[PDB]
């Protein structure tokens, strides 16, 4: 029946009220009238806190609070707990200090808030860590509260999976400004893809040292959760390119379509209400009065909270009340500095991603150890199968391949999708990886396939060669003259010739 | 210069205590720099704020101090001010309180303390151990932030010298019918017992307990301060081990200590360079301090020999290292003092423990039962399972030779199929590990009593739905 | 290969190159002076170990 919104300055309330009237003309109206207030300042002052809502307790008995905010000061929100302690009202927490979320909650606490989860933070990382295949580990923490905790999901977390999550151990640097004893530390940094939960001001100091470490190789990776990322809009200097984080970050979602999101999620508790009772828990008297109780005997919405479904999305939560399917945008910087839009996971808890692998180019600047090779289907120098349900997508044998696949003919465009590679030449091309040493890199032809003249233009592999789409080509090659004309050649790996078959 | 303190009390004479403090602070360890200010406990969690940004706020105040309550027990728990030092990052040294939901940093910010936390008794029993050598352990949880916090250094102090526990069991506060988690218990070889709750639950167990039987000798009982309290004193058995930590309840000279870290913190902040000015309104202000972990680093990195209770050093969490602790029994219902300990060294009374069952000599919580569960699966020759007789016994029968076989009853189901209702009978066992354990059994005082599978496999590690979750078959 | 600390007082050059360290057994044809400046790093290094 009353429902307020408190919000600051920025777009505002007349469309904020087109929300709340069209949210009465959208779907499946409450029985209950709902009337709804937005007012708005640019305090986040307690004092304002306190007149505001005891005000809204005031006003026909308001029984739920909107807040998204837009300031850094974090337990604000959790000095809305207080409000819990005081008028026990279902609150959902929207952006600000309302979003980022370290909050642990009272078991008396009403907060349902669309802000990071750690232990989601960790599962989509580690998906991360699924798809672009990067199974060796580095483990680098500091000492803040919860980060003994990401190392507990990460050894948990790890040892559950039938993946072989390639580790080292959990490296700690300890203290700030050691300076020396970081040292002592970070030179035992001996692999390639590297997690930090860190601060902002620590990740400063260790990327500062970390160019000195010669770990800021633009072959090298550097995956850190949204608490050093934060503020977008605040780009500080010595990070370097390509450093991928999850968060909430609005590129996509309106405030008003999160506003009618709460309210319509309000609204599901007060129609479970009155399915499985029949009456309103009304509010209290006031605030300024210790008289006789606080007995929640009509049983407040926590019960209520747990299946919120709206519109093809489900809203519902846990037992700690964490979102089951948040939003989780997967950001990356390019070379202008600029978070952008990267994995999406809408998808039944799935990743959806631009399959753009290396894009490091040197922001702290000449490599070239990436090579291109693009080959062919031909048994058994090469057997390509599809991904296997097998815990993760990583055969003891097999390389990923990037193929194109078609929509239709009438758009030639071709997803990459990843398969499994087997095979001679793989094999002889992980030797190579073992004796050569460098980074290697496979794909796949359609067009022919070894190569022709087309009125002296070739096709196939061959055409792979000559226009540098590849560098590289290894096929079963035969090799001959006008192949010879255009391109050299390795001192011939296998004997051939023709020959004839019959019964 | 001019340098603003505040704080919570009860009584008005630990005003006059932090005045005459002030003026200590003056005198011991050069022109005008300190001022005092206070204002008590309020009956409400209303206002608050009110008092304390036009109050304490409005005066620029470094730190607060808060006590308990003027209830000792209540659920008047000093939350809010903490939360409106937190709008500005505001150093609080919590003076008295052991609820260890303050002690995370990113929640509770600034609010370092002069009293350890319950966790810390934890390490205790760890000292308990290199005295009185055990190896098996039994853990009763509340589930709070509290027990888990708990749980988890117990967890740490374990591996970090690999002794492993074998069970932990949890619970809700409140709930009465217990018996089968107790009983559950009764199954172990381990018989020392920890406790970690509130108190009404504790008597709740203390006296649930000893109906269980579980008190007598041959029992055990570790218990946190709160267990030693009031009505959990007068329904426990007399001759449980308990602790106190030394000075627990004396405000003032931990007011005193806390005063003169005060004092001796401010001066080393006046020691730096780029020193800022203090905000008087939360009306106007959302801009954080420059130096907010300053006074973090300067409360952390201090040195405090000659307090009153002596050294005060503090945690990487910030508070103290090293406090005095004693060991009490109640023996025929009345508290001696047993335990003297600095941090680590340990010291008993000469006075004798007697041990809350039978005897004064210390027992061992190694004691088995010798009645193992063994479980048989069904391949030939190495097992054969056969029907019973219609009297549900077996049969006698030779081997090649003629000897009489050895023959074992063995529980398991009929049909064992899946998908299937499975039904327990008792059936006719032979083979190798049958002769193997009678061979054990002469030369090691066994009993053997022995089941089928429940399943009728091996049994592998498989994933459970939500597809991570890994499980031995 | 050879790995050529070039001049004097780099101090991170010199930690650019020292870094790409990856041995067991090592020759310094070098001074009196640099060798207290290579060693004193090189506890810093790491690659004092006994």
């Amino acid at each position: 029946l009353n429902i307020a919104v408190m919000l600051g300055h920025s777009h505002d309330v007349t469309e904020r009220e087109l929300r709340t009237l069209w949210g009465p003309e959208q779907a499946a109206g409450l029985p209950l009238d709902v009337n709804v207030v937005a007012l708005l300042m640019n305090r986040t002052d307690p004092k304002s806190l306190i007149t505001h809502v005891c005000d809204l307790m005031s006003g026909a008995r308001i029984h739920g609070l909107v807040f998204g905010d837009d300031t850094d000061q974090e337990a604000v929100a959790q000095m809305l707990d207080f409000i819990s302690s005081h008028t026990f009202v279902p609150i959902l927490g929207i952006h600000g200090g309302a979003s980022m979320i370290m909050a642990d909650k009272d078991p008396t606490s009403t907060f349902f808030q669309f802000g990071a989860s750690i232990q989601q933070q960790a599962t989509v990382m580690l998906k991360i860590m699924q798809d672009y295949d990067w199974h060796v580990f580095s483990l680098v923490t500091t000492i803040f509260p919860g980060y003994r905790e990401f190392i507990s999901f990460v050894k948990t977390t790890v040892d559950n999976s039938f993946v072989g999550w390639d580790m080292q151990n959990v490296i700690t640097l300890d203290t700030s400004f050691e300076d020396a004893k970081t040292q002592v530390q970070l030179k035992k940094i001996h692999s390639s893809v590297i997690l930090l939960y860190c601060s902002k001001d620590e990740a400063v100091l260790i990327l500062s040292e970390a160019r000195s470490l010669g770990l800021t190789g633009y072959d090298f990776f550097w995956i850190v959760p949204s608490l050093v990322s934060g503020n977008t809009e605040l780009i500080p200097k010595e990070f370097p390119s390509g450093l991928i984080s999850v968060s909430y970050d609005d590129w996509d979602y309106s405030l008003e379509a999160r506003v009618r999101d709460g309210i319509g999620i309000l609204t599901t508790a007060a129609s479970s209400m009155l399915e499985k009772f029949s009456y309103i828990p009304e509010a209290k008297a006031s605030c300024y009065g210790q008289m006789e109780r606080p007995e929640v005997p009509m049983h407040t919405l926590h019960p209520f909270m747990v299946n919120v479904t709206w519109d093809g999305k489900d809203l519902s939560f846990t037992e700690e009340g964490y979102q089951v399917h948040p939003r989780l945008v997967v950001i990356v910087l390019n070379k202008d500095r600029e978070w952008e839009k990267v994995g999406k996971w809408e998808n039944h808890t799935l990743s959806l991603r631009h399959a753009v692998w290396p894009r490091y180019k040197s922001f702290s600047d000449p490599d070239d150890n990436h090579l291109s090779i693009v080959t062919l289907e031909e048994a058994p120098f090469v057997i390509v199968e599809d991904i296997d349900p097998l815990t993760e997508t990583c055969v003891r044998n097999t390389v990923p391949c990037r193929k194109f696949v078609k929509i239709n003919n009438s758009t030639n465009e071709g997803m990459n999708v990843k398969k499994c590679c087997k095979g001679f030449c793989i094999d002889i091309l992980k030797k190579l990886s073992r004796t050569v040493k460098f980074t290697y890199d496979l794909y796949l032809v359609t067009n022919g396939k070894h190569g022709k003249k087309v009125n002296n233009v070739w096709n196939g592999m061959i055409g792979e060669v000559v226009y540098q789409r590849a560098v590289m080509a290894v096929g079963s090659l035969t090799i001959n003259e006008e192949r010879s004309e255009v391109v050299d050649f390795s001192v011939p790996f296998v004997e051939t010739g023709i020959s004839v078959m019959v019964s | 210069k001019i340098v603003n303190i505040g704080a919570v009390l009860s009584t008005r004479k630990h005003e006059q205590m932090f005045r005459e403090a002030v003026n200590q602070a003056n005198k011991r360890h050069w022109k005008i720099q300190l001022n005092a200010t206070s204002v008590t406990h309020k009956p409400n969690a209303i206002q608050m704020a009110l008092s304390v940004c036009e109050d304490l706020i409005s005066s620029q105040v470094y730190a607060i101090l808060v006590s308990h309550p003027p209830t000792p027990n209540d659920h008047f728990t000093p939350t809010p001010v903490s939360y409106t030092a937190g709008f500005y990052r505001i150093p609080v040294l919590g003076l008295t309180t052991r609820m260890s939901i303050y002690s995370d940093k990113s929640i509770h910010l600034s609010f370092l303390r002069t009293v350890p936390p319950y966790s810390h008794q934890s390490s205790v029993w760890f000292e308990m151990m290199r005295v009185y050598s055990w190896n098996h352990i039994i853990l009763l949880v509340s589930d709070d932030h509290e027990g888990r916090a708990a749980q988890k250094r117990l967890e740490t102090l374990l591996e970090e010298r690999e002794s492993k526990a074998e069970k932990v069991l949890q619970f809700d506060p409140g709930t009465k019918n217990v018996t089968a988690l107790l009983m559950e218990a009764k199954e172990l070889e381990a018989r020392v017992i920890i406790l970690s709750a509130s108190e009404d639950d504790a008597a709740t167990v203390y006296r649930a307990a000893a109906m269980l039987n579980m008190t007598g000798s041959g029992y055990v009982w570790l218990v946190g301060e709160r267990e030693i309290s009031g009505n959990a004193l007068r329904y426990a058995p007399d001759g449980i081990l308990g602790l106190q930590l030394i000075n627990g309840k004396n405000e003032s000279a931990h007011i005193s200590d806390a005063v003169g870290v005060v004092a001796q913190a401010v001066h080393e902040l006046l020691e730096k360079e780029n020193i800022t000015d203090p905000p008087r309104g939360c009306v106007g202000n959302t801009n954080i301090w420059k130096t907010g972990p300053l006074f973090k680093r300067v409360l952390m990195s201090s040195k405090y020999a000659d307090g009153v209770t002596g050294r005060v050093e503090f945690n990487e969490d910030g508070d103290r290292k090293f406090a005095n602790y004693s060991i009490m029994n109640l023996q025929n219902r009345k508290l001696v003092q047993v335990g003297i300990y600095n941090g680590t060294h340990v010291i008993p009374n000469d006075r004798k423990i007697i041990w809350p069952g039978g005897e004064t000599e210390k027992p061992r919580g190694y004691q088995m039962s010798t009645r193992l569960k063994i479980v048989t699966i069904h391949q030939e020759p190495f097992v054969y399972v056969k029907p019973t007789l219609s009297d549900g016994t077996c049969k006698e029968e030779f081997t090649v030779n003629g000897d009489p076989v050895k023959k074992v009853i063995c529980t398991g189901p009929n049909d064992t199929s899946p998908g299937s209702p499975r039904h327990t009978v008792p059936q006719c066992c032979y083979g190798f590990c049958i002769d193997l354990l009678i061979k054990l059994a002469r030369t090691m005082n066994f009993t053997y009593e022995v089941h089928l599978v429940a399943d009728g496999k091996f049994g592998t590690q498989e994933r459970v739905n939500n597809s991570n979750k890994k499980e031995w078959n």
